[PDB]
RNA sequence: CCACGCGUCCCCCGCGAGCGCACGGGGUCGGCGGCGAUGUCGGCUACCCACCCGACCCGUCUUGAAACACGGACCAAGGAGU
RNA sequence: GAGAAAGAGAGUGGCGCGGACGCUACGCCGCGACGAGUAGGAGGGCCGCUGCGGUGAGCCUUGAAGCCUAGGGCGCGGGCCC
């Protein structure tokens, strides 16, 4: 299910590291990188990511579906923004607000895209 | 163009026979020589003076050698008006028995 | 809606703003006849010392209900038969203070561990700001502080102690609950006494502090706290 | 009147009471 | 609507009113007085027309944030304390400047400022310090009073008027303010004899002399 | 919560018992009442050494 | 006007010394790392007055000033470049130091990443 | 005086509105001042030195070790519940 | 959080699309009291060494292991990172 690959993800996964007192978890599709159960991507059936794009600029936003659960080619949904700083942010709490999708993840997606366009924007 | 700080001897810290404690200073003061004399040093300013070999930063002024450590008298000290005060960085035992300029500005008249 | 199902949170809210109000007056009127009921109990141990003198003949007062003991010796090298007084009377610590009622179980108990405490009879001053200082209670066996009548009530309200001068009426004019009302107050954490100690391992009479100094009490209470 | 379950009425007269 | 009236009864201490609260009802007369019972602006655009949403969402939003605080009551501000005299100034009294460039020197004290800090002038016709606010604890107030109930110091000088700016030379408008009170105030100063020798010269300890002994 | 002190800390004591107010009420208007009757005595006292 | 953390608060130490080993000023052969003497007449063990200070707990700092270094943030071994993604939002706490082994050509790429991503590295200037 | 209205029978003699001040569930200032490019600022720690207080050398067997009890010059490596 | 065993219970009759952090649940948080220790017992080590199965699209001749250091540091500490 979920709860039962969680307790096996939880220490023995590959995209865990462990050092200097802080635990994290590299798997694409996390938001805040960190190793808890909220965040992690691989588990669950609906699922966030916020990628940057392949392009320099742009935001890419990762949507898992809920039928291919087993099939992973056709399961995550790629939809790239390449715009201002402001509608990037609403449409990406638009996506996760009022599609009912996975809204514990609203916040840290925010935060994660803000701090990709704030990389994107050119250095000082 | 005169003086404007009363004369203190700086005694030792506050110690007890085979243990000192080094974050309190016991200051006596020149004149003052009772607990009903030493009401009027309660809380005021003072100061271990001293020069050294590197500049120091003076303010209000250029670049001197002399170099301070402030701190305040907190209390009585036994009856014969020894005092105590706490600096704050604790005094070496260079200076044991020299004067500590005890100032007069946080003044309660 | 939220139409009715709004205006009846506030009708509740309401409800027990009253009640707490009424509270509120029910303790105050509480405190104003215990300050009468103290009025009178002092005056008429006057009234009566007056009436006996009037006549030539002589007033022996009550002996008092209730003591306050003091534990003036550590912990180390205690006599077994007078560690288990001690910790019957929870005086674990050094300078803890527990009030204690006065019978014949009692007074032969404060005879075995006389040697270690001081004991005598609190005033009605020590018994107030005992309780407001350094008194706290046995909450669900936790030691919280006495910062609010609730606190009191809700551990007390059965024995009819819901405010601070029930207890400290409780404890003072010893009442049928002292029992549970001195369980109640955690054994008082008093501090070393300023000033200083006359003598700590002689008795109160042959010019020290340990034994029964009865009146004299509350001169060592007064710099313990 | 200031226990709660008898003192309801008398609650409820005097907050009737004091407008 | 109703114009506000003070406080019905006087503070006796403070926290404690005169008046108990059956005699402060039918002081206040409620025995009669019962009772009982944005976002959006639409603007024109040269389309149709926009409705623009005055205070808009933030376009960033740093990685991690701090907490709220807890609330606290009784801590004012700093321009909202009350202001504490000692027993020993007033208005007219002679100053010693203990800790500034001033250092010693014998002062007149005319008026407890706004912020808290003393205004000072030993007339610098005769000590030469001019205008200046000094600090009521850095200062020692000997008991040698003159008696200017009876000048006018200007309303315009004040706390901001004495604040520093940002070689600082001076205004037109202190020579004129110092010219002005100097001039009430310094012949106050030649009427007591030997004042105003008195002002000029600095304090100073010297030997054998002890300020818990030495009275002012 | 931190434990203030109910016999320095009024309003504390008022929390607690809210008749501490009306005995301090009483009691300082006794205070400052005594205090006048026994400064108009000794100046009765002192018109009658002088008479 | 480098990277600043979130919080700066006072962090107090309640010791600045080393515990250095009973007698590891007396002989050469014993190394100044700590170890707890378990002699029988030991002035040290029984803690007698004056005598060289043992470990114990109560030493310990607190939590939120735990491991911390002394411009705010808290270190984090980072090998390659594809690591400082991991610390894209862990930014305002958490800084990186590049390994001892990494490569000066690829010090350059992890840097450059790093004033990218906002993140404070420790050594940043560590080949030149 | 922590007492406030009216209407009803009888004994006895349940939502009023606003503002504001605060000895009220742990500190704030919506207060300031100085010095800073080759002579100065910070660095508690780690290097040397100075002073006051403290301060006998470890392991060990022992009732008890600094012992006029035995082992040990110093260092590196190996070295004992498998 | 409220001195008083229990429902912020259902029913029938008289514009602006917004809302911080969290929860490795083996995690996070909140109160209270407590902390001596040889012989010994137990727990936790993101203390350390050597090898093996996994893993880090790990590091490394643009210089790994080792060694030295008056350099910056972290941890109560074993130790560790620059
Ligand atoms: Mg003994
Ligand atoms: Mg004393
Ligand atoms: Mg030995
Ligand atoms: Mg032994
Ligand atoms: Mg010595
Ligand atoms: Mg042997
Ligand atoms: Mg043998
Ligand atoms: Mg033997
Ligand atoms: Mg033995
Ligand atoms: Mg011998
Ligand atoms: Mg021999
Ligand atoms: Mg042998
Ligand atoms: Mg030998
Ligand atoms: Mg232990």
């Amino acid at each position: 299910s979920a709860h039962l690959q969680w307790m096996v993800v939880r220490n023995c996964s590959s995209f865990l590291i462990k050092r200097n007192k802080q635990t994290y978890s590299t798997e694409p599709n996390n938001l805040k990188a960190r190793n808890s159960f909220r965040y992690n991507g691989l588990i669950h059936r609906k699922t966030v990511g916020v990628e940057p794009a392949a392009d320099g600029k742009g935001v890419v936003v990762v949507m898992k579906r809920r039928s291919g659960q087993r099939k992973p080619a056709t399961s995550y949904v790629r939809t790239t923004i390449n715009k201002n700083a402001r509608a990037t942010l609403s449409s990406i709490r638009h996506m996760i607000r009022k599609n009912k999708y996975h809204p514990d993840l609203r916040m840290a997606a925010i935060r994660r895209a803000s701090a990709i366009l704030r990389s994107q924007k050119p250095v000082m | 163009s005169g003086r404007l700080w009363c004369k203190a001897i700086f005694a030792g810290y506050k110690r007890g026979l085979r243990n000192q404690r080094e974050h309190t200073a016991l200051l006596k003061i020149e004149g003052v020589y009772a607990r009903d004399e030493t009401e009027f040093y309660l809380g005021k300013r003072c100061a271990y003076v001293y020069k050294a070999k590197n500049n120091t930063v003076t303010p209000g002024g250029k670049p001197n050698k002399t170099r301070v450590i402030w701190g305040k008298v907190t209390r009585a000290h036994g009856n014969s008006g020894m005092v105590r005060a706490k600096f704050r960085s604790n005094l070496p035992a260079k200076a044991i028995g020299h004067r500590i300029r005890v100032m007069l500005y946080p003044s309660r008249i | 809606n939220f139409a009715e199902l709004k205006i009846k949170r506030l009708r509740k809210k309401f409800a027990q703003k009253m009640l707490r109000k009424a509270r509120r007056k029910l303790i105050y009127e509480k405190a104003k006849h215990y300050h009468k009921e103290y009025r009178q109990m002092y005056r008429t141990e006057i009234r009566m010392a007056r009436m006996a003198r009037k006549a030539g003949n002589f007033y022996v007062p009550a002996e008092p209900k209730l003591a306050f003991v003091i534990r003036i010796r550590g912990i180390n090298g205690v006599s077994p038969k007078v560690r288990k007084v001690l910790q019957l009377l929870r005086l674990r610590q050094i300078f803890n203070g527990t009030f204690v009622k006065l019978n014949k179980a009692s007074i032969n108990m404060l005879r075995i561990v006389e040697p270690y405490i001081a004991w005598g009879y609190p005033n009605l001053k020590s018994v107030n700001e005992l309780i407001y200082k350094r008194g706290y209670g046995k909450i669900n066996k936790k030691r919280i502080a006495l910062t609010d009548n609730t606190l009191i009530a809700r551990s007390l309200g059965k024995y009819n102690i819901i405010c601070m001068e029930d207890l400290i009426h409780e404890i003072y004019t010893v009442g049928k609950h002292f029992k549970e009302a001195n369980n109640f107050l955690w054994p008082f954490k008093l501090s070393s006494p300023r000033g200083g100690m006359k003598k700590k391992t002689t008795h109160f009479v042959e010019g020290g502090d340990a034994g029964n100094r009865e009146d004299q009490i509350n001169r060592l209470i007064r710099r313990m706290n | 009147i200031a226990h709660p379950k008898l003192g309801r009425r008398a609650r409820a007269r005097i907050a009737r009471g004091l407008r | 609507k109703g114009k506000p009236h003070c406080s019905r009864n006087p503070v006796l201490v403070r926290g404690i009113g005169r008046y108990s609260r059956s005699a402060m009802y039918s002081r206040k007369a409620l025995y009669k007085r019962k009772y009982a019972a944005l976002a959006t602006v639409t603007k024109p655009v040269g389309g149709g027309t926009r409705v623009v949403k005055l205070r808009k969402m933030p376009r960033y939003y740093p990685t991690e944030d701090v907490p709220r605080k807890l609330l606290s009551h009784g801590k004012k501000p700093f321009s909202q304390h009350v202001r504490k005299l000692r027993a020993s100034i007033t208005p007219g009294t002679i100053l010693i400047i203990l800790t500034g460039r001033h250092r010693g020197k014998r002062v007149v004290f005319l008026k407890q400022l706004s912020s808290g800090l003393l205004l000072v002038t030993g007339p610098l016709s005769l000590n030469r310090v001019p205008l200046r606010r000094t600090h009521q604890k850095f200062v020692i107030a000997t008991s040698t009073k003159i008696d200017i109930s009876g000048v006018k110091i200007p309303k315009h000088l004040t706390d901001a008027y004495f604040k520093k700016k940002k070689k600082y030379e001076i205004t037109e408008q202190r020579k004129v303010d110092q010219k002005a009170v100097d001039s009430q105030i310094l012949p106050k100063i030649k009427a007591v004899p030997q004042l105003q020798g008195y002002l000029r010269s600095v304090f100073a300890l010297t030997n054998g002399v002890y300020p818990h002994k030495l009275v002012f | 919560v931190l434990k203030k002190n109910p016999l320095k800390n009024l309003r504390i004591m008022l929390k607690l018992n809210p008749y501490a107010k009306t005995m301090r009420r009483n009691t300082i208007l006794r205070q400052a009442r005594n205090h006048k009757l026994r400064v108009e005595r000794a100046a009765a006292a002192l018109a009658a050494k002088s008479d | 006007a480098a990277l600043r953390p979130l919080v700066k608060p006072k962090i107090v130490k309640k010791r600045t010394k080393k515990f250095i080993r009973h007698q590891s000023d007396r002989y050469v052969k014993i190394k100044r790392n700590w170890r707890k003497p378990r002699g029988i007449d030991n002035r040290v063990r029984r803690r007698f007055k004056g005598q060289i200070l043992m470990p114990n707990i109560g030493y310990g700092s607190n939590k939120k000033t735990k491991h911390m270094l002394p411009s705010g943030f808290r270190k984090f071994l980072v090998h390659n470049v594809k690591e400082l993604e991991v610390l894209l939002m862990c930014n305002k706490s958490y800084c990186a130091e590049i390994a001892h082994n990494v490569s000066s050509k690829n010090r350059k790429a992890i840097v450059e990443r790093a004033a990218q991503l906002a993140i404070r590295v420790t050594n940043p200037n560590a080949r030149l």
